[PDB]
């Protein structure tokens, strides 16, 4: 669709107005952290299915009435679409962190999910909690935080990407709540 | 469910058709061979709690190194899991006995357990090993007829081939 | 102000908090029927088995 | 029980006269709690019809690669006409006859 | 609405014909089972406090996700409003089976009310098993079949209403799915 | 919920009308006591397991008949869910001193209450005798500050009048 | 009906956990730079008549066919519609800068306001373009940046006040879309 | 195959339109890593016959049940197998290191993996135990330097999210 | 044989106001470079005990394998709440001037407790001494990343107080 820099372009065409100054050195920040960016899309990648495996084993451990008759993981078929479900969440995610706008996500895949989630009987509740384990999984990545994996970077800060991913992951979460 | 009754109504519904009498002949081979079907479920609703547990004792005879960490048997609450995951196997093989047919076997078990084994690294070389324990010591005259230890045995040997 | 406190204090690891052993028992308890795990039997290593040539046999 | 008696929402659907009341009336009344679900299922099945387009194109792009089976141009431009011609015959074909409108649903709902 | 007695009518009415002496041998009987029909429907009413409390916490120990925290009996505003969404369908079925037509719930209780659990986002599996539990209550109620209570009756055998109220109790579950 | 900041902007909406300058000295007020009432939430965060444990059995040392059979109290599972119910309690009366106001416990813990605890057969006097256990226990140097404590039992007290 | 205070219950009650002194920090820097924000509110409600009464002559004086025969605005009725359509917006975002959370104007303000303005016709280019003014001004005045309006305050930093309330604009553009 | 190259060079053939000046800002990337990426691969090809045995012999630490009889590691014909097995996808990575993209193990690595080994039995958790051993072995200041630490340590971790 | 405050489950606060601490602080030499020493401690004490552990992993891996005691995510955060506790108490220890309570309370019986769970005493040593180089730097305002703004003099008696304090932990899980 759009990243940010084209998305600086579609508010100025409202302004019908070049692009100059008083818009290009967000852009100029954007580039002079760009290395700061794709360092941390790596830390994602590199260990997205430890993440889910972990995040709806976390989800189901603390609701255990999912895997009962009744609970939307019961059969394995129910349980084999949750990761696949909560996978392209995650993937979408990865989109935006990229590409620096959340544009890709709200539209290609949250246009449509609220509805359909309350027309095929999937817990709204229960995937709320998977995904906000998934934006804690991310945090603990972004910054070297995590206790149990850690790798070796160059000595920095990056916690505007760190807030960054905690707003991507509330924008899924509130087209479902 | 994949049922025969299913299976011949679906080609004709397929087909445009009425129920032709050649579907008849079908349903005529079920109630011949219901009776030598059911009395395998029925022994299996009353015998459920013994023999699954005493088919996950040879999960762990042939494999006991599960009991290591990192594996799937380290702790008491997942070998307690193992006896779930395998107990819901031996319901669903008592289901399809009543339907006839390998209708929820493939449907609800089967469809998605691969992705979710290898995901979980649950290997499937001690799920296949819990019950060819199982469908092994059970002699033909002693428990049931000659035909159900028959059609009741060519239902746990059909995990065994679409699982490996 | 000085202000010293004494009270528990624990911390956290991505999804479970440190004094999970002795929960409140209303927090836990009668979840779940339970199994046992038997006895493992430990047997040695092996060898082999070369000459890819008895595997026929 | 819950309270001295159990009587019916006043949210429930179909909960009016509509005897002899007026047009503009009538259609209020029999629409009365209806509205919600009707919307909710038709963002449903366009979701649906968004979401299987998606996963037959990972086939058409196996691996993060594009074959040789997508090509919507040969020449400068040559998609913007297809652009067209694929979007206004959508709507050419949402203005057809009420006969094919369910020969169109009850053969979809035969071959799949 | 209709009544068993108006069911006949309506139906004589297609052939805008004489409602004969040779038709209304089906009512005569059910004027005759008459004393038996006030008879059972006095055996629901009497202890439809505890099948609609029973029913509810019968949902739930099957199904225990429904109480952890975002569940659809979460809150006590969740439950009470489940309590009367358990027990105003049981109020149609008692008056379904008194006047021996299914008329006045599949008009009055049903219609509309598939549309309206999609809307709240109910799941249907959970409120399903609260109907079929409530079913096996009512045979145990109709027939002197219960374990803990049995009532004072004539002799006899009432499986014809035992079997009618089986068949008003699932064009519920199967309307709601 | 109801607070500082949405009973103000409500008034606001059911008015038709812009924040006015009262609808900011109330806010105000919201400064000058967050800072005396969220060390009551602070506290209560750290000690809850504690103080649900001698609040639970003080009123099975009161009532001591619901541990009979076809009482509330029949079995151990049934004395468990109890502890739950009232470990819910004093979650939400921290989530009052987090808000502020008595949104949490009237919109999730006493709405619908009456008609629960009237069908499920469980008495309220009993959860009276659970909460004004924790309300006389309590000593203000001590358990907290001398203003924290006044927030803290300001809320367990619309607990007992609202289940009485 | 859910400010900044609540919004952490709402997170907090989605895990079933009290409220640690962990987010309570989150929230003490709510209340710390409480003066700051009634020094921010009252800086929009006291000129805010002369802010929609900009916003829309400002609108119509770069884009003159709004008001030419077949515009949007020719009558007296659609301008006096105009006037309130905007002010009604600003109303009900200074209630969400007020509360420190944008769930008073998604619930009471944007919900169906997108398909509202389509079955009328209202320019979609037209609508973000009085709204992108009004975040032009908000920005001017929670800052004293503007030229001709210098209220006092205190000597101190307000960039993030200034990123709170133009997020709400842009949010409000997104929905009207 | 997938790199720098053919990935962009396919969306101008696939829409129709000619190399834009996108995709010739998008080899200028490719130049930033050529001296940078291919140091490793240089490294390891000299250095593979060391660590196919250090690596190789890393699983079967953690797995010291497959050599017992019976099970796919049985004899030593079959160990002899097992170190060309693990000899073919680090094989790989000298070739996706010298190209620039998962090409050589998207299409010749994960392609129909999961399917011969449910089929003949392999585990596929001991591949996590031989070729991750060298993640956790990897120095950065002695071996190479850190642009070989977060490029091929990135593909292996590639690998380990596709044979689980 | 510990310290004055011997008060068990009476309301467990006691702070000290204002003027009282103008008794106090008319009655500790240098009370106001301990109270800075306290907080420069306090203030990072979560950035401490995480880097700590993560340190103790960075230079033994074995932890997190299966088989060692830092693995199933509880553990690392009973190592966690351990780490913290032996720190609150040295940041007590600084605070009183005194090993008393920290060796009656926290470093009584810590020797048999670890090898009776199998927790390794070795990584536990490095464990401290991680927090003991960290206190030392923050002590005296050399910590890198981080430097707080204290008044103008030295510390290198308070900073040698502290690492008695946290010799006196490594001998007694040794
Ligand atoms: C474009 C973006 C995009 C998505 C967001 C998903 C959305 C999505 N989910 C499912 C479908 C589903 N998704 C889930 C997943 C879950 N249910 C739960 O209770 C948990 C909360 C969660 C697992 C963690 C389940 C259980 C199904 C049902 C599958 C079935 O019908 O058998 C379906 C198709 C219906 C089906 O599978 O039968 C779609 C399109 N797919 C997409 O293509
Ligand atoms: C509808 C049918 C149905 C099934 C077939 C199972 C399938 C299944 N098993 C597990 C989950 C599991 N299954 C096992 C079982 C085993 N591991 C072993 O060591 C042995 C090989 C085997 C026992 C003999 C274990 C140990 C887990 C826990 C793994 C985990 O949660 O990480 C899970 C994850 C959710 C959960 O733990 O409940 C699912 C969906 N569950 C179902 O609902
Ligand atoms: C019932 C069972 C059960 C679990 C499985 C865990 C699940 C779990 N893990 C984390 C939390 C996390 N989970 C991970 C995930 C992982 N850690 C790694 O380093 C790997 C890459 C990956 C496992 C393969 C990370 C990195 C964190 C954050 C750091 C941490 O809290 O340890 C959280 C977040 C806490 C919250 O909800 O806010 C939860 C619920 N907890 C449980 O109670
Ligand atoms: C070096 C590689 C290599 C092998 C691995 C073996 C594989 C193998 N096994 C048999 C041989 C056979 N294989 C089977 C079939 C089976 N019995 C069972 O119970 C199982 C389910 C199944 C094997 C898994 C039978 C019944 C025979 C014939 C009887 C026998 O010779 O033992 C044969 C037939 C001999 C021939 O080719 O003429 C072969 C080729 N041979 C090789 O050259
Ligand atoms: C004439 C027939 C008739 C009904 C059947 C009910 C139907 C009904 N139920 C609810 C509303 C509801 N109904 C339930 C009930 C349930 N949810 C569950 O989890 C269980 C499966 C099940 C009971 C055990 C719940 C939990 C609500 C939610 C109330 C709320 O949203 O606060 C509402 C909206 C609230 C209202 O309008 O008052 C309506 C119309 N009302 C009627 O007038
Ligand atoms: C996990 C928790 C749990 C429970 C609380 C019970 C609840 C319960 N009881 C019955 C079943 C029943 N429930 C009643 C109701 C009553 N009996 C009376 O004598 C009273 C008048 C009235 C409640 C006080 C009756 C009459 C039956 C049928 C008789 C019986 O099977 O016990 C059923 C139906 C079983 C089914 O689904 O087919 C359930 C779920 N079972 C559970 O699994
Ligand atoms: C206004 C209040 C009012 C009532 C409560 C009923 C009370 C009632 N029941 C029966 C009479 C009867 N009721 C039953 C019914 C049953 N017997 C059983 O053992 C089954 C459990 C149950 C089946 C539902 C039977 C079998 C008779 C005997 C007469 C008959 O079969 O018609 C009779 C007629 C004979 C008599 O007077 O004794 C009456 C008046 N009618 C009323 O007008
Ligand atoms: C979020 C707010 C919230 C609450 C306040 C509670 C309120 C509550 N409690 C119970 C349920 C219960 N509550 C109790 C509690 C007690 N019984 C006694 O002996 C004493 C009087 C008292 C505690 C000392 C018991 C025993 C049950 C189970 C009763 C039953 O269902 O049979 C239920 C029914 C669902 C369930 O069983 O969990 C609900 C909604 N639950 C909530 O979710
Ligand atoms: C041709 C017609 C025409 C106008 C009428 C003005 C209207 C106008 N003013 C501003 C821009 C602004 N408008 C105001 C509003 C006001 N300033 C005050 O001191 C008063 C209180 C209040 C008017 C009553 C403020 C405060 C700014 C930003 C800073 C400034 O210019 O003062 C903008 C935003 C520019 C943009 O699109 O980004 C517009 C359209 N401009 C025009 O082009
Ligand atoms: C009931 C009505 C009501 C109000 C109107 C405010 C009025 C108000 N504002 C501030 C106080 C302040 N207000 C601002 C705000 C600003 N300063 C700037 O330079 C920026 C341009 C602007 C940003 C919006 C700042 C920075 C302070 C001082 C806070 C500080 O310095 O930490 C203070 C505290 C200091 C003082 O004035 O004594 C008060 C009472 N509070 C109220 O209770
Ligand atoms: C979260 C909120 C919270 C509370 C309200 C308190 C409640 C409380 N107090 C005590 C503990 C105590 N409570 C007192 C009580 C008193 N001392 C006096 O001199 C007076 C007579 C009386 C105050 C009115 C005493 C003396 C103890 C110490 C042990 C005991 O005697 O019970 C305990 C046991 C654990 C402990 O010793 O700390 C608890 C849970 N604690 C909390 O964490
Ligand atoms: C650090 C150790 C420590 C102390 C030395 C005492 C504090 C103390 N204060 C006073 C002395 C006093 N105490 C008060 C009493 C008060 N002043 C007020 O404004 C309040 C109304 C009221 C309670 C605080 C007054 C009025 C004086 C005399 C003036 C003064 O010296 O402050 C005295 C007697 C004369 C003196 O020696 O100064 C003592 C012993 N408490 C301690 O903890
Ligand atoms: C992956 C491998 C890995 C490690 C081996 C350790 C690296 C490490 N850093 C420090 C050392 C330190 N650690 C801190 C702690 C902090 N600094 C701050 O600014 C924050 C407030 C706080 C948490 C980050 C301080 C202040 C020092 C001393 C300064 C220094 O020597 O660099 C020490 C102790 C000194 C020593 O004896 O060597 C170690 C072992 N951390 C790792 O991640
Ligand atoms: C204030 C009282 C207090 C102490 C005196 C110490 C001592 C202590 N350690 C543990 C318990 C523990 N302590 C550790 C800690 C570690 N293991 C390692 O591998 C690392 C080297 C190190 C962390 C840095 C672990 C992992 C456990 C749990 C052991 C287990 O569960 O088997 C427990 C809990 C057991 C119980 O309550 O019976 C206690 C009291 N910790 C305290 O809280």
């Amino acid at each position: 669709m759009l990243d940010a820099f084209s998305r600086v372009v579609v508010n100025s065409d409202a302004k019908a107005a070049y692009v100059g100054g008083s818009d290009l050195q967000a852009l100029k920040s954007f580039i002079a952290d760009g290395n700061k960016r794709l360092d941390a899309v790596n830390s994602i990648v590199s260990n997205a299915s430890c993440m889910v495996s972990d995040a709806v084993s976390g989800m189901i451990c603390e609701n255990p009435g999912l895997i009962s008759p009744g609970g939307n993981c019961y059969t394995n078929r129910r349980m084999a679409a949750c990761l696949r479900d909560g996978e392209i969440i995650l993937r979408y995610v990865s989109y935006a962190l990229l590409a620096g706008d959340a544009s890709v996500l709200e539209d290609r895949c949250l246009n449509g999910l609220k509805e359909t989630y309350i027309a095929l009987g999937v817990p709204t509740n229960s995937s709320i909690r998977a995904v906000s384990i998934m934006k804690a999984q991310a945090v603990a990545f972004i910054t070297n935080t995590a206790t149990e994996r850690k790798m070796s970077f160059a000595a920095g800060d990056c916690t505007s990407l760190a807030s960054e991913v905690a707003s991507y992951f509330d924008r899924v979460g509130a087209a479902i709540s | 469910m994949k049922s025969v009754i299913t299976t011949v109504v679906s080609a004709a519904d397929a087909a445009g058709r009425f129920p032709s009498n050649s579907d008849l002949e079908s349903i005529q081979g079920n109630i011949q061979r219901s009776a030598a079907r059911l009395e395998a479920a029925e022994k299996l609703a009353g015998n459920h709690e013994a023999v699954v547990k005493e088919a996950g004792d040879a999960c762990f005879a042939k494999y006991a190194y599960l009991k290591n960490p990192g594996e799937a048997g380290e702790n008491q609450e997942k070998i307690n899991k193992c006896y779930r995951d395998v107990d819901h196997y031996m319901r669903l093989v008592n289901y399809c006995l009543v339907v006839g047919g390998t209708g929820p076997l493939d449907e609800w078990g089967i469809a998605g357990a691969r992705e979710v084994y290898r995901t979980l690294n649950l290997p499937t070389s001690a799920y296949v090993a819990s019950i060819a324990y199982t469908r092994d010591r059970l002699c033909v005259p002693r428990d049931m007829s000659a035909q159900a230890g028959v059609e009741f045995s060519a239902y746990l040997d059909y995990l065994i081939n679409a699982l490996s | 102000r000085v202000a010293v406190a004494f009270e528990k204090i624990d911390a956290a690891s991505n999804g479970v908090k440190a004094n999970s052993n002795n929960k409140p028992f209303w927090k836990s308890g009668a979840t779940t029927k339970n199994y046992v795990a038997p006895e493992a039997p430990a047997q040695s290593e092996p060898e082999t088995l070369d000459d890819a040539a008895y595997q026929r046999y | 029980l819950t309270g001295y008696d159990s009587k019916s929402s006043p949210n429930f659907p179909n909960r009016a006269a509509t005897r002899e009341r007026r047009t503009v009336s009538f259609n209020a009344r029999v629409a009365r709690n209806k509205s919600q679900a009707k919307k909710i299922l038709e963002k449903a099945d366009e979701f649906f019809a968004r979401s299987v387009t998606m996963q037959y194109k990972a086939f058409a792009c196996p691996n993060g690669v594009y074959d040789i089976q997508c090509t919507e141009g040969t020449v400068k431009g040559a998609a913007y006409e297809k652009r067209a011609m694929a979007v206004s015959a959508a709507f050419r074909a949402k203005q057809a006859s009420p006969a094919a409108k369910a020969r169109a649903l009850f053969e979809n709902r035969r071959h799949a």
